[PDB]
């Protein structure tokens, strides 16, 4: 036994927003059906409703009523009351399941403050830094508030579940040098671990066709202080007559405050040289080069979970430059090891990825994603005839078969044998991929994350740069699985069928396999 | 052969791509009139003033379809699929947007082959084949000089390789040097392009926007060249006697005018007008040689293009509960008389009619826009081909709070 | 009866828990004080560094305190009063590097400095009689100058005047302290204002 006619709506308590707004968001007019979710999820369900519109500006010292009057014949009249409390400052903030991680770490990168006023959004932010940072897992985090009424304050406790990353290789992610230096009270027989720093080693052992030697550090607070980085790595490696690299590099990398706290700068200064006598499989076959490389990369990055992302983007414009020595600077087979003592050129790229859920998401968080793909390469010249030998980009495979080599950058085109789109001579000096991805995961857990997909891609390289050409491209698609192991990387299957023939010939179209390791 | 089919790309440019983004392409291509602010528009460049204080906009698209080509009693089919735009779109101040972005301008493909045997026994085969196309990456900005109006520019980098081959073979013969010449042009020069809108506040609820487009008359730097291959084969490449010709190119002076009527921010129709002046442009090379003489004269020479479009979009009841409330619904049809001369007198005459969706993302304003297309090409003389081709298309409109700050 | 071998192998948390289950199915299982008392250090020997999870040493809290009401005749009494002071002055340090940090990032996006001597003030209030009481009020008096610099110049001589109070406070609370020579310098700067 009810009524349904809505005839009037009416409001009193309000002070902080307009009553005509209120009523555009409550969505009502006169001579409407009556009900009640109407209303309520309207009023204290939905993210656009009045009591978030107030709770999420930090004002949760509120409550609100529907009062029902004139409930005669058809029709009841309805007045809202709410409470207007004492917009809340945060008192205490308490963080725990921190085994291995000092609260120094993350304190660190919240964005809420004790003293200052509680916000949904600076609340939402520190979440996703949390997320993203990795020493924690992305899933089943929730903050735990707790206000306060006598004094109106609200102290947050943020209880979080811990997950190593560690994996011939090591992937230490949470290594400390200070307390290598000097331990602390007890090093205990364990490793330094603190800071949230990391270090990484890598080589192989054959050495009967292939050896290599390998190791980076990362400090992402350099002088505990302010958010800038500090990165340095070094390789060598020898493989069968012989080849010989070996280099190292130094980097600095800075939040932006322009845009928006999003975009990170970063800048980076490299040496490399090249050791060879009686080679054959690069166009240089007796000699030793080097190359000084300083390069600026501006990036922005705004996903969620790092493993399994189902929002945001992440943009990346890089360019890499070495001094022009053909000019004034430097001014003065047939002499092709000559003249490349030193190697020139500029290679520039632009890389973009993006996420959308097609499913609206947070419920079920299971959820169903649909991915999008997009990068592009220039490595240029500033004299004609002295094109760089060295740095040289090569396309069409796994992508990872190419870390069998560290001269060259080798990039992953989908259902396209191996390296089959830049044989030799045909050295990749401008490229472009595109593609969509659909993704559906099985499994997200602490452990391990499994997710499935199907996909549209589109790739082509080209030996002369004045002949890129974006529209014609080598076409593909196809379908693929991909696993996240407790103490490894990824592994992953993926099928492709490649459409299009390369260079006139359909040898290497078809059918084809791919057995992607570690990460792309 | 990435785009295109269709044995009219062995005149001219090719065949002119419409940068027509995912609403325009459902809406028939009425593209001079819109300032829909949810999505990308750079064919008129006082539109990017719509966009939504704090956002940036990322959009590209795919392009799927299935040509059925008939002439002379002979029927056949051919499919292909194709990318086809790609841009950024952001705001800098109350009164202006900036934009930056990749299109193509035109598309060539064609092979179409032949075998033969001659009355004394000798069987041969001859082989037309094209590749290549002409791009154009662009940035354009947008200013609000009065509160009703606005105006914008597009500068663009302008390249593309458009290649052109004949041979004659002779399959069974034990030893021999087949003939094939490879015409190509390469291009690289710059491209403006200038428009304007208004908008006007009819009976308080409406709007009708006016917008117009033009970009001048041009003339392209260039490297023409007439190579002729000689005796290549499965295993040698033949020799190659190159020739460098000093050929001159063009772009026309083109100019568009179109309306848009919008109610209650449910409903929008209007309709484009545009004509490129083709017919006025002095394309022409300069040589010794008689027959690259005529070829260049035959093979580039054009008529005025000229469309006609209408289109339309309703979204129904949007704040409703219900997904099929929120689906923007999309019409169009157009009319087009491309710029082919083939003989003395004017080629083909082309038909399309268009229709789609704008499926949006839930809790988020990214924005799918599948979308379909019929189009048929019917040639105006008894010995040329007819068209009808089927088309689908795909494209993303990314949209994220980008330039937020506390 | 086991806990006392894995005591003495220092595996604690198994002595830990072979203690505590028998004195938790039988008020003193058969082993009494001994027992409590090596389950009480046991737990504590777990404590982790100051500036991990401290889940345990609130536990250990507990215990003890309930140990003393369980056995207050006992002489481990002491054990337990001076073992729940250390650990009380582990919980204070954890919150003085909390306070330390904010110092350290400072006028950084945020403020940061309000946020440090409203930390300390925590720590003086919710443990009153620490060690780290010096520390504590030295880092308010820095703190408090720190944001009278940068304050709105609507909104600076309440600051310094509030600088002032925690000097002379600081001063009663402490008629000589090895920190006098930096507030001196702070009181020079703000006493102008």
């Amino acid at each position: 036994g009810q009524k349904y006619y809505l005839r009037n709506v009416t409001w009193v308590g309000n002070t902080l927003y307009p009553s005509e707004q209120l009523n555009f968001l409550l969505r009502m007019k006169k001579g409407d059906v009556y009900n009640q979710k109407l209303l309520g999820e309207r009023t204290s369900t939905d993210d656009d409703a009045i009591g978030n519109l107030y709770y999420n500006n930090g004002y949760l010292f509120y409550n609100l009523d529907p009062v029902e009057v004139n409930i005669v014949g058809d029709s009841i009249d309805l007045e809202m009351r709410i409470y207007e409390g004492r917009q809340a400052t945060i008192n205490k903030i308490n963080i725990s399941g921190n085994d291995r991680l000092y609260e120094n770490v993350v304190r660190r990168e919240l964005r809420i403050r004790p003293g200052q006023l509680f916000s949904k959004d600076d609340l939402m932010r520190s979440l996703r830094e949390i997320q993203q940072m990795g020493h924690f897992d992305p899933e089943k985090l929730q903050p735990d508030i707790q206000p306060d009424p006598v004094n109106g304050t609200v102290d947050i406790g943020l209880p979080l579940t811990s997950k190593a990353n560690d994996q011939l290789s090591l992937k230490f992610t949470n290594f400390s040098v200070a307390n290598l230096l000097r331990p602390g009270e007890n090093y205990r027989g364990i490793l330094p671990q603190g800071d949230g720093q990391t270090l990484t080693i890598s080589g192989q052992t054959n050495a009967k066709y292939y050896q290599s030697y390998s190791i980076s550090f990362f400090d992402p607070w350099f002088g505990g202080k302010r958010p800038n980085s500090l990165s340095v790595s070094a390789f060598f490696s020898v493989q069968t007559k012989s080849i010989k690299m070996w280099g190292l590099s130094l980097g600095w990398g800075k939040r932006l405050k322009w845009p928006d706290d999003y975009f990170t700068l970063s800048a980076e200064l490299a040496y490399q040289r090249y050791n060879l006598k009686d080679w054959q499989y690069f166009p240089v076959t007796n000699g030793k080069c080097n190359d000084l490389s300083l390069s600026l990369t501006l990036a922005r990055n705004s996903i969620d979970n790092p493993i399994f992302p189902r929002t945001g983007s992440d943009f990346s414009l890089s360019v890499q430059l070495t001094p022009p020595y053909s000019l004034f600077d430097g001014k003065d087979q047939d002499n092709m090891n000559k003249l490349h003592r030193w190697v020139e050129y500029h290679k520039w790229k632009f890389k973009a990825k993006t996420y959308t859920p097609l499913m609206d998401y947070i419920a079920h968080p299971k959820c169903l994603v649909l991915m999008t793909r997009t990068e592009f390469g220039l490595l240029g010249h500033y004299n004609k005839y002295k094109k760089s030998p060295f740095g040289t980009f090569d396309v069409g495979g796994d992508g990872m078969t190419g870390y069998s080599s560290y001269a060259t950058e080798s990039i992953a085109l989908r259902g396209y044998e191996n390296s089959s789109l830049t044989p030799y001579g045909k050295e990749g000096y401008a490229y472009a991929r595109l593609g969509i991805e659909l993704r559906y995961p099985l499994m997200l857990e602490t452990s391990t994350n499994i997710y499935v997909l199907g996909f549209l891609e589109a790739g082509n390289a080209w030996h002369d740069i004045s002949k890129f050409n974006p529209f014609d491209l080598k076409r593909s698609a196809g379908i693929g699985v991909r696993i996240f192991l407790p103490m490894i990387g990824m592994m992953g299957i993926d099928w492709g069928y490649g459409f299009d023939k390369i260079n006139g010939s359909k040898e290497y179209g078809g059918s084809q396999f791919h057995f992607i390791l570690g990460q792309e | 052969q990435n785009n295109t089919n269709s044995p009219y790309t062995r005149y001219g440019y090719g065949d002119l791509s419409d940068q027509s983004f995912g609403n325009s392409k459902a809406m028939g291509g009425i593209a001079f009139g819109l300032r829909d602010g949810a999505q990308i528009n750079p064919t008129n460049p006082a539109s990017y003033t719509a966009i939504d204080s704090l956002t940036f906009l990322f959009e590209g698209g795919v392009s799927l379809q299935n040509m059925n080509i008939s002439g002379g009693g002979l029927k056949l089919n051919a499919k292909n699929a194709s990318f086809d735009y790609l841009a950024m779109q952001f705001r800098l101040a109350p009164w202006m947007a900036m934009s930056v972005g990749l299109l193509p301008y035109s598309n060539v493909g064609y092979t179409v082959s032949d075998s033969q045997t001659t009355d004394n026994g000798l069987a041969y085969s001859r082989s037309f084949t094209g590749d290549g196309g002409l791009h154009q990456m662009y940035v354009g900005a947008g200013v609000k000089v009065l509160k009703n109006l606005s105006v914008g520019v597009n500068a663009s980098y302008f390249w593309g390789d458009i290649t052109r081959t004949r041979g004659m073979f002779y399959p069974g013969t034990s030893s021999y040097d087949s003939y094939q010449r490879k015409m190509v042009t390469s291009i690289s020069d710059y491209k403006l392009d200038f428009g304007a809108q208004y908008t006007q506040a009819l009976n308080k609820k409406s709007s009708l926007t006016i917008g117009a487009v033009y970009s001048p008359k041009h003339k392209l730097n260039n490297d023409y060249t007439s190579i002729v291959i000689m005796g290549a084969s499965s295993s040698s490449y033949g020799t190659e006697y190159k020739d460098v010709l000093d050929a001159t190119f063009e772009l026309p002076n083109t100019f568009g005018v179109g309306f848009t009527y919008n109610y209650d921010k449910r409903l929008t129709v209007g309709a484009d007008y545009s004509l490129q002046q083709w017919s006025k442009t002095n394309f022409g090379v300069v040589t010794s040689d008689e027959n690259v003489r005529q070829d260049f004269n035959e093979t580039f020479t054009y008529c005025d293009r000229t469309k006609i479009s209408v289109g339309a979009e309703y979204i129904p009841n949007l704040i409703g509960r219900s997904y099929f409330a929120h689906i923007k619904y999309r019409l169009g049809a157009y009319y087009t008389t491309p710029y082919y001369k083939i003989d003395g007198k004017k080629a083909s005459r082309e038909y399309g009619v268009t229709a789609g969706f704008g499926l949006p993302v839930p809790r988020s304003r990214s924005i799918l826009s599948i979308s379909g297309q019929f189009v048929r090409v019917k040639g105006l003389e008894t010995n040329m081909v007819n068209e009808n081709i089927f088309r689908v298309s795909i494209g993303l409109t990314f949209n994220e709070r980008w330039f937020f700050k506390r | 009866m086991l806990g006392m071998s894995y005591y003495n192998q220092k595996d604690y948390q198994t002595a830990a828990q072979t203690f505590i289950t028998y004195f938790n199915t039988y008020p003193r299982g058969t082993f009494t004080e001994l027992a409590r008392f090596h389950a009480g250090k046991s737990l504590f020997l777990d404590t982790p560094e100051p500036r991990l999870d401290q889940s345990s040493t609130y536990q250990a809290i507990q215990q003890l305190q309930m140990f003393m009401e369980y056995f207050p005749n006992s002489t481990k009494k002491q054990e337990a009063q001076d073992m729940i002071f250390a650990l009380q002055d582990k919980l204070v340090l954890k919150e003085l590097y909390s306070a330390k940090l904010y110092y350290n990032l400072g006028n950084y996006l945020g403020n940061n400095y309000e946020s440090c001597v409203i930390t300390a003030q925590n720590a003086l209030k919710d443990y009153p009689y620490t060690d780290y009481r010096e520390e504590l009020s030295i880092l308010i008096l820095r703190a408090r100058h720190e944001m009278a610099i940068y304050s709105v110049e609507d909104k600076k001589m309440d600051r310094y005047r509030e600088t002032i109070d925690e000097y002379y406070a600081f001063k009663n609370e402490f008629p000589e302290s090895k920190y006098l020579k930096e507030a001196e310098k702070i009181f020079n700067e703000s006493q102008k204002v």
